[PDB]
RNA sequence: UGAAAGCGGGGCCUCACGAUCCUUCUGACCUUUUGGGUUUUAAGCAGGAGGUGUCAGAAAAGUUACCACAGGGAUAACUGGC
RNA sequence: GAGAAAGAGAGUGGCGCGGACGCUACGCCGCGACGAGUAGGAGGGCCGCUGCGGUGAGCCUUGAAGCCUAGGGCGCGGGCCC
RNA sequence: CCACGCGUCCCCCGCGAGCGCACGGGGUCGGCGGCGAUGUCGGCUACCCACCCGACCCGUCUUGAAACACGGACCAAGGAGUCUAACACGUGCGCGAGUCGGGGGCUACGAAAGCCGCCGUGGCGCAAUGAAGGUGAAGGCCGGCGGCGCGCCGCCGGCCGAGGUGGGAUCCCGAGGCCUUCCAGUCCGCCGAGGGCGCACCACCGGCCCGUCUCGCCCGCCGCGCCGGGGAGGUGGAGCACGAG
RNA sequence: AAAUACCGGCACGAGACCGAUAGUCAACAAGUACCGUAAGGGAAAGUUGAAAAGAACUUUGAAGAGAGAGUUCAAGAGGGCGUGAAACCGUUAAGAGGUAAACGGGUGGGGUCCGCGCAGUCCGCCCGGAGGAUUCAACCCGGCGGCGCGGUCCGGCCGUGCCG
């Protein structure tokens, strides 16, 4: 035979996304040609990122968008979210951007566009710029989801600060005998 | 427009005909009469299409003209040609070549011109 | 006999709960039945007012509401006098009483 | 839909997706969350610790009612208020300052955890924290309490 | 467009509603692909079969 | 798209009438076929008798 | 303690020991005791102890030849096998 | 497709009316290596059954469902068409 | 001998054509011959029979079943992971610091569907922590007014104003050149030495809030008190550190 | 009083339910037949055909049962009668037969039918040879269509654009 072990013999990663929205598999045509006929990388970069899921592509706010396009040298150009560009409510003056995403939600919009800004599609964001130059790509908070708070190791174990799964924060649900010193013993 | 039009007919449309492994569309005006985004004769700005007469001689050839697009019943143009097997043809390839209307199909075209007019003379 | 993680919870399942089962499939049939019967009440009360009586500004009590003022239950004693309408005449030309509502204010 | 599920993949399959030397008996840990102290100790340790025991005083009749107090920040103190106030507050000269009363929007304690824009404001609360009293204080402002 | 509102004006006729908006806009994706934006940025096709 | 055409209004005769009233904006909402069948599988299930 | 460097928070090292609930004692001008205040009282918070030697910790005597049920050739009383 | 970072790039002066297939882009095509399997996990079913919303200007007394068959066949197979 | 000619400065000694054959990116013949109407021609498979090689009866519990292990005479129909609730994670969809009318109301299929918005009551989220009273999530610089053997700074007006380190997909600048006769020489793209701004994320150091301990000096007044507020250094938290529900 | 609850009763309407081993125990002379001393247990069991037109009459036997004749579209629907499978059985035909039968791989032989086989494909262009049409190009008139290559023709309409 031939000693090979088949275990990792397969990627998991995406082909196509799981969704059968059609706005998304058309902008998953365009990107699939430009991705495959030019050479710059932006455009596999936007080619995986529309085939992921939506906890893969979590909302950047416009908070985070506001502080990493005042990052210095990056003056004028255009950034690209492939998930949502929300609001932030606690900012209040907003500079003149040009952003391109999925979806922008309302408030948002309003602001953007009376800031003074543009809010471009991915359509006419690869009639802007095909091989995606000028362009500054960005990603939302992804370790933000609070599914995160109970991962890793694990609660009742010395040195990890995991919230545990309790039906409700209180006194009496899960203050007891592994979290006291006179009650047990302290992890 | 014609892509989002496609990503809805292709699967759930009743011209749609699956079975023994093979697949068709039975779409009025569908040169090869298959399932594909080139062939389809509703979802273009522009298509021919190539029918036999109502008098049983000759091919009645149907453009798709350019304006009245949300006009079903002012979108269509007949054309009768009751001509030799050879003039049918060439009216069909300068039909379609010259005007340049969608050269993607003037091949098929003349098939099925071909086809029609192979029926049309009389059985063995 | 739990799994790795998940949240060990308390599901009151423990009694007959099948025997005493109230499903809500006469919900429109109840909503239908209410709204013929409103419909005749309003009817036959024929130019008085469909909602019943008037029914005073009182405040809600406690510190999570007491921002809010509600429609409450009736017009206190004090308060009809003061408006000089009887406490018998009141409830005859339309005007809701409690007895039992204080004035501290 | 029973259409998808795992169930009809397992028609042939003799153990039905349990195994055939440990089978799907009915209740091989006892039912429920049995076993805390004894049995089930490790993942009582491992997954929810603090479980078993007391802590704390008893109180009986408890009321939310009572124990009513909800916040707001500094960060979105301005979002109960219009966007004109604020503009009308930068664009006027003469020194005047918006009034926001939180208890109207529903919040009885103004917390502060983020920055504040420079415009004098009256903050009409119930309760205050110090960090949000002096920052309001900084910007220039007054924190006014009403019961 | 008084139920369901227009693209700028809101719904007269709900509450708080106005039309979804798009994911791409210009649908039509040949006319993108055609197009002398995206057709001067590509490589050239290698389209020669090479079998074994 | 973004444009909207000018709609004729047909007379009872079926000749059209010299009315002409704008596309509303509803007809340029976006088309989605799986929307439009997750709400009608989730909703042609409501009017729908028990059985026992 | 030694003059001093230093050494010492038990025994030169390797064993000599015990969770939750409960009780008891110790501690602070501490918190709660419920509409307010004082005072006892109770509840807490933190640290020892009272103990589970089946020692990660049920509160527990037999008999059945009148016997039964669920199983086991995981396991005895026969032959057969090494 | 060609061993060699990158243009079969634009600019300024010294008769015959002709050309196959294709592209359900979830499509089609090209290279390589690979194929064991109980408990188990996953994927694909144009495998199958019963009923509902759509649809095939579907089928049917010029004979539907079912049942039988030394007949013609397809698919690795589930099965299916005659 | 896989060596080709000319013209010049130096030293030591870039387009020639035509055909044709083929050990050359996987088979063709531009080669043939027979038999065919009442007895023959083709059909692997499906009907019966023969021969050779192989060939123990299934399910099951088992370390091991053809077992002298148990179940099974044969057939037709029925016959076993369902539904409700709770939780967790993944995935699709709508809205998004919000979100949901589920309960109520208003208007054949339709007990559907629509609508409410001063019906968001309410849930969950947006804030943690403490047993509890409770408290409740950047700082710095300037000017003025050992204070002494608060150079720190207490208090006043202004200014900057929301960490850093390392690695980081993406992008940004561009030493140079990408020839069609040669030189200067513009415009459009492209490749790249070197250098940048650095998303998510991870590792680390700082910082902030609640408890707790230790050490200290200040500050406030309507009630100067067993009052209230402050700081510095660790440490306990399911926290913050520009939402993710 | 009202809002509220209702698997008994009177009278209704409906169903992404079941379709005679299902759905009630019960589609029928069902709480019936039957068992038990009793309390109580409790089934099986639907369908000719359109219409009985349910086979007059002859003939063998004592009769059940046949053979003819007849009704029917059909008795290949004949009073427990639609359709009528499997296990099992009778008979006919074919084939075989001493390692129980059966089986997998490989062919061989014999049947059964199928191929409507048994002088065997056609499709373009070209040359040559016999024909026949009211006949091709080019022009004219009318209509229809397609497209700055009208740089920059006149006018509307629209903007998920702007300014007055
Ligand atoms: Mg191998
Ligand atoms: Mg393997
Ligand atoms: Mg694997
Ligand atoms: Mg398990
Ligand atoms: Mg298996
Ligand atoms: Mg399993
Ligand atoms: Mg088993
Ligand atoms: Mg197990
Ligand atoms: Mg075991
Ligand atoms: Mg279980
Ligand atoms: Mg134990
Ligand atoms: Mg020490
Ligand atoms: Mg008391
Ligand atoms: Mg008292
Ligand atoms: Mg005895
Ligand atoms: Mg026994
Ligand atoms: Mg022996
Ligand atoms: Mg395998
Ligand atoms: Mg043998
Ligand atoms: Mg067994
Ligand atoms: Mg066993
Ligand atoms: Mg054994
Ligand atoms: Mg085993
Ligand atoms: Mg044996
Ligand atoms: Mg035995
Ligand atoms: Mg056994
Ligand atoms: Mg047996
Ligand atoms: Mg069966
Ligand atoms: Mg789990
Ligand atoms: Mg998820
Ligand atoms: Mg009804
Ligand atoms: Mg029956
Ligand atoms: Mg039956
Ligand atoms: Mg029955
Ligand atoms: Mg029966
Ligand atoms: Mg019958
Ligand atoms: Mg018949
Ligand atoms: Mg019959
Ligand atoms: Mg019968
Ligand atoms: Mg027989
Ligand atoms: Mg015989």
């Amino acid at each position: 035979g031939v000693d090979i072990r088949h275990n990792k013999d397969r990627k998991v990663r995406r082909k196509e996304p799981k969704s059968q929205d059609i706005y998304l598999r058309l902008l998953v045509k365009l990107y699939r040609f430009l991705a495959r006929r030019t050479n710059s990388t932006f455009n596999q970069v936007v080619l995986k990122r529309l085939f992921m899921s939506r906890t893969n592509r979590p909302p950047l706010s416009l908070s985070r968008m506001i502080r990493k396009m005042k990052l210095p040298g990056r003056e004028n150009k255009t950034a690209v979210v492939v998930g949502t560009v929300t609001d932030d409510v606690r900012v209040q003056e907003v500079p003149k951007l040009k952003v391109c995403a999925l979806r922008v939600t309302s408030r948002a919009r309003s602001r953007i566009l009376k800031a003074g800004g543009k809010i471009l599609t991915f359509d006419q964001l690869a009639l802007d710029s095909p091989k995606g130059r000028g362009t500054v790509l960005l990603s939302g908070p992804r370790k933000g989801r609070e599914v995160y708070r109970h991962f890793g190791k694990a609660p009742g174990t010395p040195h990890s600060h995991t919230k545990p799964y309790v039906r409700s924060k209180g006194r009496k649900f899960e203050r007891a005998r592994g979290r006291r010193a006179s009650r047990g013993y302290k992890n | 427009s014609a892509h989002l039009q496609w990503m809805v007919v292709r699967n759930c449309s009743s011209f749609l005909i699956k079975r023994n492994k093979q697949t068709y569309s039975t779409e009025p005006n569908n040169l090869k009469a298959r399932n594909s985004f080139r062939y389809n004769g509703l979802i273009h700005r522009k298509t021919v299409g190539v029918e036999p007469a109502a008098d049983g001689k000759g091919v009645v050839v149907v453009m798709k003209r350019r304006s009245g697009q949300r006009k079903p019943a002012t979108s269509y143009v007949r054309t009768t040609i009751n001509k030799n097997a050879r003039a049918t043809l060439s009216s069909i390839r300068h039909m379609i070549r010259k005007n340049k209307y969608h050269p993607d199909l003037r091949m098929a075209a003349i098939r099925r011109a071909s086809a029609i007019l192979r029926s049309q003379k009389p059985v063995m | 006999a739990p799994s790795r993680n998940g949240m060990i919870l308390k599901p009151h399942f423990h009694k007959d709960w099948q025997r005493r089962v109230a499903t809500w499939f006469n919900q429109p049939a109840r909503k239908i039945r209410r709204r013929k019967a409103r419909q005749a009440r309003a009817r036959r009360i024929a130019p008085r007012p469909a909602a019943g009586p008037i029914r005073p500004i009182v405040r809600c009590p406690t510190v999570r509401y007491h921002t809010k003022v509600r429609a409450g239950r009736g017009f206190s004693l004090e308060e009809l006098r003061v408006a000089g309408i009887h406490k018998k005449v009141a409830r005859t030309i339309g005007i809701s009483v409690d007895p039992r509502r204080r004035n501290k204010s | 839909p029973s259409r998808l599920r795992k169930t009809r993949k397992l028609r042939g399959h003799v153990s039905h997706g349990h195994g055939r030397i440990g089978k799907h008996r009915k209740h091989p840990g006892g039912r429920g969350n049995a076993g805390g102290m004894h049995h089930h100790r490790i993942n009582f340790d491992k997954y929810h610790p603090g479980y078993f025991g007391k802590v704390g005083m008893r109180h009986y009749h408890l009321k939310r009612n009572q124990s009513f107090c909800p916040t707001v920040n500094l960060d979105k103190l301005w979002t109960l208020v219009s966007e004109q106030t604020r503009v009308n507050a930068a664009k006027n000269k003469t020194g005047a300052a918006p009034i926001i009363d939180v208890v109207r929007s529903g919040y009885y304690k103004v917390l502060g955890k983020g920055k504040l824009p420079k415009q004098p404001v009256i903050v009409k609360a119930k309760f205050f924290s110090r960090r949000a009293e002096e920052k309001i204080k900084g910007v220039g402002g007054a924190c006014v309490l009403v019961a | 467009d008084d139920l369901y509102g227009t693209w700028r004006k809101a719904a007269s006729l709900k509450s708080n509603y106005n039309l979804p908006m798009h994911k791409m806009l210009n649908t039509d994706l040949s006319r993108i692909l055609k197009s002398p934006e995206i057709q001067r940025a590509l490589r050239a096709p290698r389209k020669k079969i090479h079998r074994r | 798209a973004c444009a909207r055409p000018l709609i004729s209004v047909y007379s009872e005769k079926g000749e059209s009438s010299g009315k002409n009233v704008t596309l509303p904006a509803v007809f340029k909402a976006p088309i989605r076929p799986d929307i439009v069948n997750f709400v009608h599988t989730n909703l042609r299930k409501n009017n729908r008798q028990p059985y026992a």
